[PDB]
């Protein structure tokens, strides 16, 4: 059937006219399939034979992937029609569904063909069935409903569907309906007996508007294979993940792989992908082979271990609290769970972005709560309570001394090592009775060779030669040196704005191994204080390392 | 209320297509209540899938009474069509700000332009698609509305200006800026008059500033009983920075005091030439800079530095080192005043001060993680306008110089 629904007006992109693609000639067999399909479609008003004054065309084809079916190429037309409100991009997350007593899946048959097309826009849908060997003119047709594969069909159909639904959901506030594509998911908590009646009502209401639907004999049954998920009546889970075993991996193979891992991490606590992704930092042709690293091999092996078990998630209950826990999973890697009752998770997830070359643990945990907060708003329209492995002391001190503005949800500390700690703390005041190193460093911006040296208030002076470095990298080595050659308490003094900022940041993890080494030093130290002076000002202590490293 | 000014987007410019930010269920509910009545009063209508445009909407508070705020930043960049900003407003002893934006909804919007004002009320977890409306009347927040209504506004204020020839009235968006050199009690009385004279001409109205204090904070050097190598290096380091701006600062005598390879903690006494060089550098920092001029054709940029203990420093400039204004804001903890609360209050103060002085909004470099801002900026935002912003990583060697 077609719909007595009002049509949506359509226009072409301004200053554009309709497609005039010529028709490819076809096989008499394929011509026969279309002629029958087009007379049937004509008999239902879906299309109409048109006169000879419609200048436009779009190719059409016939095929049956091994019943016949007709397919049209609307590429040129879609290029010319106006833009529409974007049809629903994101689908809902199973973790955001409220458990229902009974739930029915209804597929709309021939959805798009059931809806009328705007009148003045019909002329631009013209197509043509070729006559056998161009002997006589072919047969012109045009569409009266939403063509399949046209640009307007999804948004206009969904719009129509919404209005068609409106009157019914006004007389049934107790029934919950989702529309997604050509489907409708209807659920209720009414008795499964009457629930079958209300399903019967709505089917009829849709039939009165032109929407054919399935029967109690043909309505899909649980568990529901929907969008890579399994929806069970009491639980939800992803569909089974199968990760290939290969001796070589291309860029394409690794992309598909982190995808599936990304997928599974929404219910499988513990997935990690950081070392696997580091492989895709190459970002080159998708066929290039990437030698897997030892870290990549161990990560994927640990992923296979977790995927060995089955997991499931649970549905949402607006009357129970919403709670989130975060765990450290390794350098840069974190994992979280969201649950309303202790062992039944709504969902899980991971966070591992560095967001820069160097970070510390508190910054990364805070960035994790950020990620959870956004996801909680999207899925449940609220933010959760956080249980976190970090004490007020730790976090309070961090965000107070942090130069960036930061928001801290109320949380309860949960003791579950690894707790999150500040592995160290530079000094706010210079250190009395500690040796005052004056570090510096340098490299030749052409030969790349360089030296890092110091001279201290106690008379000591060193210089270490360096090959294939940069003025920045040496400036960090100067500090590294002063830490190696120092007592438990050291005042360092530098002219390098670069190296100062990297240190004041107080990182506890890094990309360059140098900065990792410096961190190793900083931890062992008891008090470290670091100070800055303008370079080449003849300060004193700084003039002397500059002269030194220069000679 | 039958004349509809025609409005057109700049040449070769389509309308906004800005994504809508997800909202808490509490905020969505407030938006559906607000829009259900605004549909009844026929100020907005539901739109169909043939409208691709979209502009974001947020719910704010400005007492249990939710309000709705629209981000017309993108459509304002794109309309930009147009028909001597009062230099004396910043000088006035007092200035009061009045919300006169309800006035707009009297007025119909050009029929052909309504499609561009489309907005979505989003659903939770993509259950439903949004509710899509578009505006029938002049919406608050669009630069178009103060320009269309300009006529009526001059009309309604002619009585009052004639009476009060020395009072300055400037409009920016939904706000009237009213300034007297009067005594305060007098000032609030003159404000009540204009409020009443506006109401009785049917223009509903629901913050008083003092630009006679706003001053570019001059550079401040420490006063210490006993200096140390550290404190001299700090002092020489800061005075070194200040010397890209003020020419007269010298450090020869001051660094002379550090010749050596001294322990940082060592106490150095301020010899005379050094003390008299630091004293002279205190009097150079008293003067203001030489040749820094507002260029009206160029953007104003504002940078902000978290200073701990509720303090925040800011600079407004159009060219690096050429500061037009500087200042520092101090909060009072108030059993909360979180970082985001304070940054958000601060940003609004800087923007008002910026509106007063030059009549436009600065572009903000904000010391915060972008995703954190996009989540919590509406829980403290009261103004009806929204400045452009971007997110930076503040250098740690300029936090202390501006301290
Ligand atoms: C009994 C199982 C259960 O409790 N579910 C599936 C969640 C209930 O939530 C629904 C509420 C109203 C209508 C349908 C509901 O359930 C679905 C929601 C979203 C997408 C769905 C998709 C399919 C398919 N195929 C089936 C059911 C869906
Ligand atoms: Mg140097
Ligand atoms: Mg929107």
């Amino acid at each position: 059937p077609i719909s007595p629904i009002e049509t949506v007006p359509v226009k072409l992109k301004p200053g554009m006219d309709g497609p005039k693609v010529k028709q490819w000639p076809l096989t008499e067999e394929k011509i026969k399939a279309l002629v029958e399909i087009c007379t049937e479609m004509e008999k239902e008003g879906k299309i109409s034979k048109i006169g000879p004054e419609n200048p436009y065309n779009t190719p059409v084809f016939a095929i049956k992937k091994k019943k016949w079916r007709k397919l049209v190429d609307f590429r040129e037309l879609n290029k010319r029609t106006q833009d529409f409100w974007e049809v629903q991009l994101g689908i809902p997350h199973p973790a955001g569904l409220k458990k229902k007593k009974s739930v029915t899946v209804l597929d709309v048959g021939d959805a798009y063909f059931s809806v009328p097309l705007d009148e003045d826009f019909r002329k631009y849908t013209a197509f043509t069935i070729p006559s056998i060997n161009n002997e006589t003119p072919g047969i012109r047709y045009q569409y009266n409903v939403l063509p399949q594969g046209w640009k307007g069909s999804p948004a206009i159909f969904q719009s129509s569907m919404t209005k068609i639904l409106e009157p019914f959901a006004a007389q049934n506030p107790d029934i919950v309906i989702y529309q997604y594509m050509d489907d409708l998911y209807v659920g209720s908590d009414l008795e499964i007996g009457q629930h079958r009646t209300k399903i019967e009502e709505l089917r009829q209401h849709l039939l009165r508007w032109g929407l054919t639907t399935p029967d109690k004999k043909h309505q899909k049954e649980p568990p529901f294979l929907w969008m890579g998920y399994e929806l069970h009546p009491d639980k939800w889970t992803v569909q089974p993940i199968v990760l290939p075993e290969k001796d070589s991996w291309t860029v394409n193979d690794i992309q598909k792989l982190v995808g599936k891992l990304n997928w599974a991490s929404q219910i499988y606590p513990g997935i990690k992908v950081r070392q696997l992704s580091k492989l895709l930092r190459g970002t080159k042709a998708l066929t290039e082979v990437i030698p897997l690293t030892e870290e990549a091999e161990l990560e994927l092996a640990e992923n296979r271990e977790i995927l060995k078990e089955p997991v499931h998630g649970v549905y949402y209950d607006p009357s129970k609290d919403l709670i989130a826990e975060i765990q450290k999973q390794g350098q840069g890697q974190w994992t979280y769970q969201i649950y309303q009752e202790p062992f039944k998770n709504l969902k899980t997830g991971k966070y591992a972005r560095m967001r820069g070359a160097h970070t510390n643990d508190v910054k990364q945990l805070t960035e994790a709560v950020q990620k959870i907060t956004t996801e909680s708003i999207v899925i449940w329209g609220k933010t959760p309570k956080f249980k976190l492995p970090i004490q007020k002391e730790t976090w309070e001190t961090w965000w107070t001394e942090y130069w960036q503005a930061t928001w801290i949800p109320e949380w309860e500390f949960v003791n579950t090592p690894p707790l999150v700690k500040l592995w160290y703390q530079l000094e706010k005041e210079p250190i009395v009775g500690a040796e005052t190193f004056y570090v510096d460093g340098a490299a030749n911006r052409e030969t790349k060779l360089g030296k890092a040296g110091y001279v201290t208030n106690k008379g000591r002076q060193k210089v270490v030669p360096l090959t294939n470095t940069t003025n920045q990298k040496t400036e960090l080595q100067a500090i590294y040196l002063a830490l190696q050659d120092s007592g438990l308490e050291v005042n360092i003094v530098t002219d390098s704005q670069y190296a100062l900022g990297i240190i004041q940041a107080q990182p506890d993890k890094s990309e360059s191994e140098l900065v990792n080494q410096i961190i190793e030093q900083l931890i062992k130290k008891e008090k470290v204080y670091l100070a800055w002076v303008p370079a080449h000002k003849g300060i004193g202590g700084n003039e002397q390392v500059d002269k030194l490293v220069s000679a | 209320p039958i004349e509809t000014v025609p409005v057109k987007l700049k040449p070769g410019m389509d309308g906004p297509k800005v994504k809508q930010w997800p909202l808490t269920e509490e905020k969505i509910k407030a938006l559906v209540e607000i829009c259900t009545e605004m549909e009844k009063e026929g100020k907005i209508s539901k739109i169909g899938p043939e409208n691709p445009y979209n502009t974001p909407v947020f719910a704010i508070k400005k007492s249990t009474k939710w309000r709705k705020l629209v981000d017309f930043r993108e459509l304002n960049k794109r309309t930009q069509d147009f028909w001597p900003h009062p230099a004396g407003l910043k000088k006035k002893k007092s200035v009061t700000v009045l919300d006169v934006g309800d006035a707009y909804f009297s007025v119909p919007l050009d029929e052909d332009f309504r499609k561009y004002t489309a907005f979505t009320i989003p659903s939770i977890n993509n259950e439903t698609p949004g509710i899509r409306y578009q505006y029938n009347v002049l919406p608050q927040g669009w630069k178009g509305s103060p320009a269309i209504f300009q006529s009526s506004m001059t009309k309604i204020l002619e009585p009052f200006k004639k009476q009060n020839p020395d009072i300055v009235i400037y409009q920016y968006m939904d706000d009237l800026y009213v300034g007297s050199d009067l005594e305060i009690g007098q000032h609030r009385t003159k404000i009540e008059e204009l409020r009443q004279h506006l109401l009785r001409w049917g223009l509903t109205t629901p913050y008083e500033l003092h630009p006679d204090k706003w001053t570019v904070q001059p550079i401040v050097l420490p006063e210490k009983d006993s200096w140390t190598v550290n404190d001299i290096q700090k002092l020489v380091g800061k005075l070194n920075w200040a010397s890209q701006i003020y020419p007269g600062i010298k450090v020869r005598q001051l660094s002379k005091l550090l010749r050596g390879t001294k322990a940082l903690t060592e106490v150095i006494p301020l010899t005379e030439e050094a003390e008299l060089e630091l004293a002279e550098n205190r009097e150079i920092l008293k003067e203001p800079v030489h040749g820094v001029y507002y260029d009206p054709s160029k953007d104003l940029i504002a940078e902000i530095q978290k200073q701990g203990q509720g303090q925040w420093t800011y600079q407004i400039y159009q060219e690096p080192f050429k500061n037009l204004k500087t200042g520092k804001y101090a909060r009072m903890r108030g059993a909360h005043t979180n970082d985001v609360k304070q940054l958000t209050e601060a940003v609004q103060k800087i923007t008002t001060e910026s509106i007063v002085i030059w009549g436009k909004t600065p572009k903000f470099k904000l010391p915060i993680q972008k995703e954190t801002w996009e989540t919590w900026w509406t829980e403290y935002w009261q103004a009806t306008w929204i400045p452009e912003w971007e997110f930076v990583n503040t250098p740690p060697l300029v936090k202390l110089w501006y301290q």
